[PDB]
């Protein structure tokens, strides 16, 4: 996904 | 044609969830809102084009993107512009210009990992059609 | 990424030189090896995370330290320890207690100065994404 920064 | 419309109904769908999700982020706050033009009236003599989180959002509703290709080009403008805008050493301006590249990659992440590239494939060919 | 490396590495060298001027004060001295555990055996039977500035410095060079607050987080477990150890009503006691947050006290007071909150802001969001 997208949610490490 | 409805087929056509349907098609990017489904775009705009996806676009906002997008951008709802990089306008609920903490960091990136700074970059949801345009720059007041008192607080910052110097803003506007250095950026050409002022982009948004909340002016894309109003460019998904009329429209404007048939593509994420078109999307992503404005992502891609307000990383650049704050970039532009805020390039000091100072630590202030560092975090900025990180909140920026984060909002960018985070943007590109999620539709890497989202969008159907024979989606995105039909998106383009029905715009270059028109 | 580099940039990212970069702000670690400016983190380090701070932290070091902090850690380096509590070490060379005389009343921290005891604060600055690991209790020999000869000495005392009964240390490891009351302490469940012995900490001293020595250790400290292994962690910073060993890339453990990513914020400020965690550097602190081990601080202050060398005052909490030195509390715990020496409780009683003796002045050797409280001399050590004092000495232990005096530590604390000149540690923060230190950050609070010289620290960019900026600066420790992007330590923490950088942490926060890996
Ligand atoms: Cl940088
Ligand atoms: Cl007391």
């Amino acid at each position: 996904s997208t949610g490490g920064k | 044609s409805m087929q056509e419309e349907d098609t990017f109904r489904e775009l705009r769908i996806f676009l906002r969830n997008v951008t709802h999700r990089l306008a609920i982020d903490k960091r990136f706050r700074v970059f949801t809102k345009p720059v007041d033009p008192d607080e910052v009236p110097d803003y506007v003599t250095v950026i050409k084009q002022p982009m948004d989180l909340s002016s894309v959002i109003s460019k998904i509703d009329l429209h404007k993107y048939l593509t994420v290709k078109d999307y992503l080009r404005d992502i891609d403008l307000i990383c650049s512009n704050a970039l532009e805008y805020n390039p000091d050493r100072d630590p202030g301006d560092r975090l900025i210009r990180h909140r920026a590249c984060a909002l960018r990659d985070t943007a590109y992440a999620i539709i890497k990992e989202e969008l159907d590239e024979d989606f995105e494939q039909l998106c383009e060919e029905i715009q270059e059609s028109r």
